[PDB]
RNA sequence: UAACUUUACGUUGUAGCUCCCUUUCUCGAAAGAGAACCGUUGCUACAAUAAGGCCGUCUGAAAAGAUGUGCCGCAACGCUCUGCCCCUUAAAGCUCGCUUUAAGGGGCAUCGUUU
C-alpha cells in the first residue's frame, strides 16, 4: 500500500530503523517512522569471554566430580563381594569405620610389614581416589619427578612423598594454583604391582587375582573422548536408495566422495578475484593426499608454484584435506613389520571398503574374525586387531558411491553430479543460519535485525529496497575492537597536540582554532613547503586569506566518488580555475609523456605523502565505472551475506535486479556533513541518513559537483527535500537543533504542535504516523541462572548475623581486620597483625610476601599463620553442601508486587527458591530483617510480577515516572528504572535510583513491542508457579 | 527383540533413536539419555587399542567391559520403552 | 565457532595429631602446672563440592528414606507441542463498561532443539 525504502544502522548493541517514502524515481519525499532497538551484546562485556563459558565449565565439574564419587564407590563394593572386607566394617549409608587416617605412610611401609585389613582398604582407597595424570607447570612437574624417581632409592612414589616432598615445604599436596606435587599413571601402577607382588611375598590371605583385576581396571579407566553429535554416529539409511544401510567415514569410496567434494570447491583467489582449478590443475592435486598425509595449505602451493598473486578462498597453515583410513591401515600394516615405511598399500580399493564397513559395525575381536576371515590374508586380520578402530558414518550409501564419485572425478558439480545420477521466497525473513555465522554478537545482532525487519513488515508491508549500513566494530573480535579503541583515543590526542601547535602561529584567528585549518595546515606540511599544480612557493602573506588555497579532490568526485584522504589536496592561489573534471593524466599531458607531467612528478616526488596516495599520483587508465561502484558498496562478509539472504529468501518490491544496497561508511558521514546533520537517540540519525542514499540522489550529487568540478558556476548541495537537517532533528530528538537546554516534547500533541510552528512552509511534516521515539529494550524473563555466590561460610553462629569464612593473609585487608572471629582470646596475635597491616597503608601483597608466625609467650616461634577465619554479617541465605554450609543469595529473579491499604509490597523471588519450589510469604519491609517482614496472605491482593529489564511506571507525589526496571533494593524495599533512550541528563547516568514504591499513588508495568509502540498496561491475573 | 554383541548395531539405527519423540518428557527424557551414552560407548569401544598405555591384557579387558556395559544399557532402554508401549 | 577425557586446587563438616588461648575446677612456696566443655593456626584422612529435578528397584496406607555400574540442572536459537501477556473478529451477555468461550496474529518463557 505504500512504497518506501527501509534503511538500517546495525551496531553490536543496538539496531536502529529508519523509513523513507519514495515516489515511482527513488527520490525521498516524505519520512514515515523510525526507531531504535536496543539489547546487551552476545559476550561477556567486562572481559570478552563467551555467554556459554561457565555453564560449560560447572557442567564438566559436575561430571568429574560424579564420576570420581562413582569410582570410588565402585571400589568400595569390590573390595567387600571380592575378597576379605568383614562386611559388619560397612555402616549405614556410611564407609569402614575406624579407617586410617595415613595413607600416604602406609603406602610407604607395606614392603617390609604386614598390612592389617583394616590397613588394606585404607592403601587401595588412596590409590584408586588420587590416580595421577596420564599446560607446561604440570608436564615440567611430572617430568622433574620421573627424573628423581629413577635417581634416587624412590621405588614407590610413597616413598617420595613422605621422604622428600613434605620434609622440604611441610605438606604432601599441592596447595593453590601451583603445580609441583603431580604424579604419573605408569608410575602408579609400577607402584601398585610392586605393592601387590611384595605383599603378597610376606604373607596376608588377601591378593587374589581378582583384586589385581579390579584395581587395574579401576586406575585405568578413563572414558573415552567425545566427539560430533550423536545421530550422525548411528546406521541409519539412504536418503537416494531406501534399500541399503549407511556407509562409514572410512571406506575408498566415501574418503574420496570427501576429497573431490573438497577439491572442487578450492577457488584459488587471485589477488581477491575468482580464480578456480582447471583441469590440468585438479589432475595433479588430486593424488597427493593418499601419497603424503600432512598436506596444508602450503603444501599444494609448492605444486603450484605460485608467486604470492594467487591465495587460497606462516599463519595460513592448514591441513586441508588428511588422509585418516588410509595412513591408518598403512600405520597399522608397517607396525607389525610387514610393509615397508613408504610404499603403495598392496590391497584392492574393496578389500579396504569391506574392512572399514566391518570395524565400523562391529567392535569385538570374534565378529570382526568372522567377517574378515574368508577376504584377508590370515596375517592382516591380527596385524588390524592391534592399532585399528573406527568410528562415524556418512549418509551416502556404498551403492550410491560408485555413481558419484566417477562424475566427481569427470569434473561435473556435486549438485548437478547428484541429480543426473539419480529457497523459495517469503514474506518474513527465515531465522539467519548458524552455519555460516561463526559468531555469536553477529547472529545476535542479526536475529534482532530480522525482528525489527519482521515487525515493520507487519505493521506496513513489503519495503521496496533495504539499505544497511553496519558500523566497523562488527564481525570483529574483541581484541580488535579493544585496539580500534586506543588507536581513536591517541587519534585524538594526537589531534588535540596539533591543535596545540595551532594555537601558536596565528593567535589572531577568531578566537577558536578549528580542525579545518588544522588540516589544511597539517596537508600544507606534507608538500614540505611547496606547491601543487601551479608550481610556485610557500612564504604566502596569509595562510586562509579567504581565496589563495582551496581543497580540491586529485581525482574528480564526478567520476571517482573517493574523498577518502588520499585525494584531497591543498594548492596555491595561482592555477586550478581551469582543471574542470580531468584526471592529472589528461591535463598535464602525461600521455604524450611531455615536461608538464615529468616535471611536476618530480617536485611531488620528494613529499611525505603516505604510499596509497604516493602511488595515487597517476592512474594508468582506471576503470571508470568499477571504482565509483567499489566506494560505494562494502566488501565486508557480513554485508555480503545480508544482501544475499534478504535477496533470496524474502520478497523485496522493487523494481532492478539487485534491491539490497549496502552502503559504505564515509559515504554516509559525507552526507550528513553536506545535508546539515552533525544520549543512546542518533542510531536513528545514520538510519535516515542512510535511506535517503538512492541513485537518484547521486546522480544529482554527480551533476552538481561536475558542475561545479569546473567553476562554471557563473547554491548549496542539492538534498532530499527543502527543510532536511530541521524536520529529522525535530523528529529525533524533539528539540530545535542545537539546543541541549530546550525542553523536551514526549507527546503526540506537543511534537505536532512543535512541527507546525517552527515548520510551517512544509505542509508534509505531518502525517497519521507521527510519534515521538521511545528507546525499546530487549527483555530478559529467564528463571534460570546462579544459585548462589561461589563461596560458602560456616553457619554454627547463624543464630546472630554472623558467619564465618576463612581468608587467606594475602587478600585479608584492614577492615575486616577488626571482624576477625578471635580479636579477644589473643591480643598479642591481633597487634601484631595490626603492626604489619599499619605499615604498608593496607597493602596485603607486599605485607604478607613473608612468613607470619604465631609468637609463643616470652618469645620464640611457631607455627605458620597462612589463613584466618574471619567474621562477617549473614541475615539470610541459603544452606548448601547437605546443611553444612550457608551462601549468600543469589542475583534476584523475580518480584511479586502486592496491593493493600493503598500501599504497595514486593516480594523477591530467587533462583534456589525456584529450583526447591518453594515459593515466598514475606515482603520486604525497610530496616527490619527477614524475620520481621510482613507476612502475605489472602487479604494481600496481587497485582503483577517483575523482571529485569521491564516497562514500569509510578506516580509519586512529587512526580511521574516511566521508565524500565532494573533491581530492587531488599536493603531499603526502593526499586531503580532506567530511563528509555538512557539520557545523561536525568538522574545519574540515565538511572533514577531510591524509587519510592511505597505510598505511591499509582504503579503498573507496561508492555512494549519491537518496534517502540503499543504502549499498553498489563494486568497479571493470577500468581504464576515458581516451577 | 533381544540385543546381543553380534546383531547391536542393525538395532540402534537413527530411526530407532528418532522413534522415541512422542514419549513424554519425563519418559522421553531418561531413554534418550540411556540410547545416546550406550550409543557413544560402543562407538568408542575400541579407542583403548589406539591408546599405547592400555598394553597387552587391559585393551581387550576394556573392550569387553564396554561392550557388555552398552548392551545392557541399550537393554535397559529397550526395555523402558517397551513398557512404554512403542515399537 | 560450538564441544570433549582428565588432573591438580579452593570452601564447608567430621575424625586424628599439633600451637596460641578467655572463663571455671584441681594446690604451698609465691611461679607455674594438670584436666576438662568451647574458639582457633597448621598437616593428613573422609564426605559434600551448586541449590535440585526426571526414570527404574526396595520398607509400605497417610509417606518416605535409601538405592542405581542412567541422563538433565548458570547458554544460544526457535515457535511443531504447553503456559503467561497484548491485539483483531465472533457467540454473547456485564451493570445500566468486565468477564466465559473462542478462531487468528504476535512478544516472552516454566515449552522445543543443540548439551
Amino acid at each position: 500500500s505504500i512504497n518506501y525504502i527501509l534503511g538500517l544502522d546495525i551496531g553490536i548493541a543496538s539496531v536502529g530503523w529508519a523509513m523513507v517514502e519514495i515516489d515511482e524515481e527513488e527520490n525521498p519525499i516524505r519520512l514515515i517512522d523510525l526507531g531504535v532497538r536496543v539489547f546487551e551484546r552476545a559476550e561477556v562485556p567486562k572481559t570478552g569471554d563467551s555467554l556459554a563459558m561457565a555453564r560449560r565449565l560447572a557442567r564438566s565439574v559436575r561430571r568429574l566430580t560424579r564420576r570420581r564419587a562413582h569410582r570410588l564407590l565402585r571400589t568400595r563394593r569390590l573390595l567387600k563381594r571380592e575378597g576379605v572386607l568383614q562386611a559388619a566394617n560397612f555402616d549405614e549409608n556410611g564407609l569402614i569405620k575406624s579407617l586410617p587416617n595415613t595413607p600416604w605412610q602406609l603406602r610407604a611401609a607395606a614392603l617390609d610389614r604386614k598390612l592389617t585389613p583394616l590397613e588394606w582398604s585404607a592403601v587401595l582407597l588412596h590409590l584408586i581416589k588420587h590416580r595421577g595424570y596420564l599446560l607446561g607447570a604440570l608436564l615440567k612437574g611430572v617430568a622433574g619427578n620421573a627424573h628423581a624417581l629413577q635417581t634416587g632409592d624412590f621405588r614407590t612414589p610413597a616413598e617420595l612423598a613422605l621422604n622428600k616432598f613434605e620434609k622440604e615445604s611441610g605438606h604432601i599436596r599441592n596447595q593453590r594454583s601451583d603445580y609441583s606435587h603431580t604424579f604419573s599413571r605408569k608410575d602408579l601402577q609400577a607402584e601398585l604391582i610392586l605393592l601387590f607382588e611384595k605383599q603378597k611375598e610376606f604373607g596376608n590371605p588377601h591378593v587374589s587375582g581378582g583384586l589385581k583385576e579390579g584395581i587395574e581396571t579401576l586406575l585405568m579407566t578413563q572414558r573415552p573422548a567425545l566427539s560430533g553429535d550423536a545421530v550422525q554416529k548411528m546406521l541409519g539409511h539412504c536418503t537416494f536408495e531406501p534399500a541399503e544401510p549407511k556407509a562409514a567415514k572410512n571406506t575408498y569410496t566415501a574418503e574420496r566422495f570427501i576429497w573431490l567434494t573438497k577439491l572442487n570447491n578450492l577457488r584459488i583467489l587471485e589477488q581477491g578475484s575468482e580464480r578456480p582449478l582447471t583441469d590440468t590443475e585438479r589432475a595433479t592435486l588430486m593424488d597427493e593426499p593418499y601419497r603424503k598425509s600432512k598436506l596444508t595449505y602450503a603444501q599444494a602451493r609448492k605444486l603450484l608454484g605460485l608467486e604470492d598473486t594467487a591465495f587460497f578462498k606462516n599463519a595460513e597453515a592448514s591441513t586441508l584435506m588428511e588422509m585418516k583410513a588410509y595412513h591408518a591401515i598403512s600405520r597399522a600394516l608397517e607396525k607389525e613389520g610387514l610393509k615397508d615405511k613408504k610404499s603403495p598399500l598392496n590391497l584392492s580399493p574393496e578389500l579396504q571398503d569391506e574392512i572399514g564397513t566391518a570395524f565400523s559395525l562391529f567392535k569385538t575381536d570374534e565378529d570382526i574374525t568372522g567377517r574378515l576371515k574368508d577376504r584377508i590374508q590370515p596375517e592382516i586380520l591380527e596385524a588390524l586387531l592391534k592399532h585399528i578402530s573406527f568410528d562415524k558414518f556418512v549418509q551416502i550409501s556404498l551403492k550410491a558411491l560408485r555413481r558419484i564419485v566417477p562424475l566427481m572425478e569427470q569434473g561435473k558439480r556435486y549438485d548437478e553430479a547428484c541429480a543426473e545420477i539419480y529457497t523459495e521466497e517469503k514474506i518474513y525473513l527465515p531465522p539467519i543460519p548458524a552455519d555460516e555465522i561463526r559468531n555469536p554478537v553477529v547472529l545476535r545482532a542479526l536475529s534482532q535485525a530480522r525482528k525489527v525487519i519482521n515487525g515493520v513488515v507487519r505493521r506496513y508491508g513489503s519495503p521496496a529496497r533495504i539499505h544497511i549500513e553496519t558500523a566497523r566494530e562488527v564481525g570483529k573480535s574483541f581484541k580488535d575492537r579493544k585496539e580500534i579503541e586506543k588507536r581513536q583515543e591517541e587519534n585524538r590526542k594526537d589531534r588535540e597536540k596539533a591543535a596545540a601547535k595551532f594555537r601558536e602561529y596565528f593567535p589572531n584567528f577568531v578566537g577558536e582554532p578549528k580542525s579545518k585549518d588544522i588540516l589544511k595546515l597539517r596537508l600544507y606540511e606534507q608538500q614540505h613547503g611547496k606547491c601543487l599544480y601551479s608550481g610556485k612557493e610557500i612564504n604566502l602573506g596569509r595562510l586562509n586569506e579567504k581565496g589563495y588555497v582551496e581543497i580540491d579532490h586529485a581525482l574528480p568526485f564526478s567520476r571517482t566518488w573517493d574523498d577518502s584522504f588520499n585525494n584531497k589536496v591543498l594548492v596555491l592561489g595561482s592555477e586550478n580555475q581551469n582543471k574542470g573534471n580531468q584526471t592529472p593524466y589528461e591535463y598535464f599531458n602525461g600521455k604524450d609523456n611531455s615536461r608538464e607531467w615529468q616535471e611536476f612528478k618530480a617536485r611531488v616526488e620528494t613529499s611525505r605523502f603516505p604510499r596509497s596516495k604516493k602511488q595515487r599520483i597517476l592512474l594508468q587508465k582506471f576503470d571508470e565505472d568499477g571504482f565509483k561502484e567499489r566506494n560505494l558498496n562494502d566488501t565486508r562478509y557480513v554485508n555480503r551475506f545480508l544482501c544475499q539472504f534478504v535477496a533470496d529468501r524474502m520478497r523485496l518490491t522493487g523494481k532492478g535486479k539487485k534491491r539490497v544496497f549496502a552502503s559504505n561508511g564515509q559515504i554516509t558521514n559525507l552526507l550528513r556533513g553536506f545535508w546539515g546533520l552533525r544520549n543512546d537517540r542518533h542510531h536513528a540519525l545514520d538510519a535516515v541518513v542512510v535511506a535517503c542514499s538512492t541513485v537518484a540522489m547521486q546522480q544529482k550529487i554527480t551533476r552538481f559537483v561536475r558542475y561545479k568540478e569546473m567553476n562554471a558556476f557563473d547554491t548549496h548541495f542539492p538534498q532530499p527535500w527543502e527543510f532536511f537537517a530541521q524536520e529529522v532533528m525535530i523528529r529525533v530528538f524533539g528539540k530545535p537543533d542545537g539546543k541541549p537546554e530546550f525542553e523536551e516534547a514526549d507527546t503526540l500533541e506537543k511534537l505536532r504542535t512543535l512541527l507546525a510552528e517552527k515548520l510551517s512552509s512544509r505542509p508534509e511534516a505531518v502525517h497519521e504516523y507521527v510519534t515521538p521515539l521511545f528507546v525499546s529494550r530487549a527483555p530478559n524473563r529467564k528463571m534460570s541462572g546462579q544459585g548462589h555466590m561461589e563461596t560458602v561460610k560456616s553457619a554454627k553462629r547463624l543464630d546472630e548475623g554472623v558467619s564465618v569464612l576463612r581468608v587467606p593473609l594475602t587478600q585479608l585487608k584492614l577492615k575486616d581486620l577488626e571482624k576477625m572471629v578471635n580479636r579477644e582470646r589473643e591480643p598479642k596475635l591481633y597487634e601484631a597483625l595490626k603492626a604489619r597491616l599499619e605499615a604498608h597503608k593496607d597493602d596485603p601483597a607486599k605485607a604478607f610476601a613473608e612468613p607470619f608466625y604465631k609468637y609463643d609467650k616470652a618469645g620464640n616461634r611457631t607455627q605458620q599463620v597462612k589463613a584466618v577465619r574471619v567474621e562477617q554479617v549473614q541475615k539470610t541465605g541459603v544452606w548448601v553442601r547437605n546443611h553444612n554450609g550457608i551462601a549468600d543469595n543469589a542475583t534476584m529473579v523475580r518480584v511479586d508486587v502486592f496491593e493493600k491499604g493503598d500501599k504497595y509490597y514486593l516480594v523477591p523471588i530467587y533462583s534456589w527458591q525456584v529450583a526447591k519450589g518453594i515459593l515466598p510469604d514475606r515482603a520486604v519491609v525497610q530496616g527490619k530483617d527477614e524475620e520481621d517482614w510482613q507476612l502475605i496472605d489472602d487479604s494481600f491482593n496481587f497485582k503483577f510480577s517483575l523482571h529485569p529489564n521491564d516497562l514500569v511506571e509510578v506516580i509519586t507525589k512529587k512526580a511521574r515516572m516511566f521508565g524500565y526496571f532494573a533491581s530492587c533494593h531488599r536493603g531499603t524495599g526502593n526499586i531503580n528504572i532506567r530511563i528509555h533512550d538512557l539520557d545523561h541528563k536525568i538522574g545519574k547516568n540515565g538511572i533514577l535510583e531510591g524509587i519510592g514504591v511505597k505510598t505511591a499513588l499509582s504503579f503498573q508495568k507496561y508492555q512494549i513491542d519491537e518496534l517502540g509502540k503499543e504502549i499498553r498496561p498489563c494486568r497479571l491475573k493470577k500468581r504464576p508457579p515458581v516451577r | 527383540m533381544k540385543i546381543t554383541s553380534s546383531n547391536f548395531a542393525t538395532i540402534a539405527t537413527s530411526e530407532n533413536f528418532a522413534k522415541l519423540s512422542v514419549l513424554p518428557k519425563n519418559h522421553r527424557e531418561p531413554i534418550k539419555g540411556l540410547f545416546k551414552s550406550a550409543v557413544e560407548q560402543f562407538s568408542s569401544a575400541r579407542d583403548f587399542f589406539k591408546n599405547e598405555n592400555y598394553s597387552k591384557e587391559l585393551a581387550e579387558k576394556f573392550n569387553k567391559e564396554a561392550v557388555n556395559e552398552a548392551v545392557e544399557k541399550l537393554q535397559k532402554a529397550i526395555d523402558l520403552a517397551e513398557k512404554q508401549g512403542i515399537q
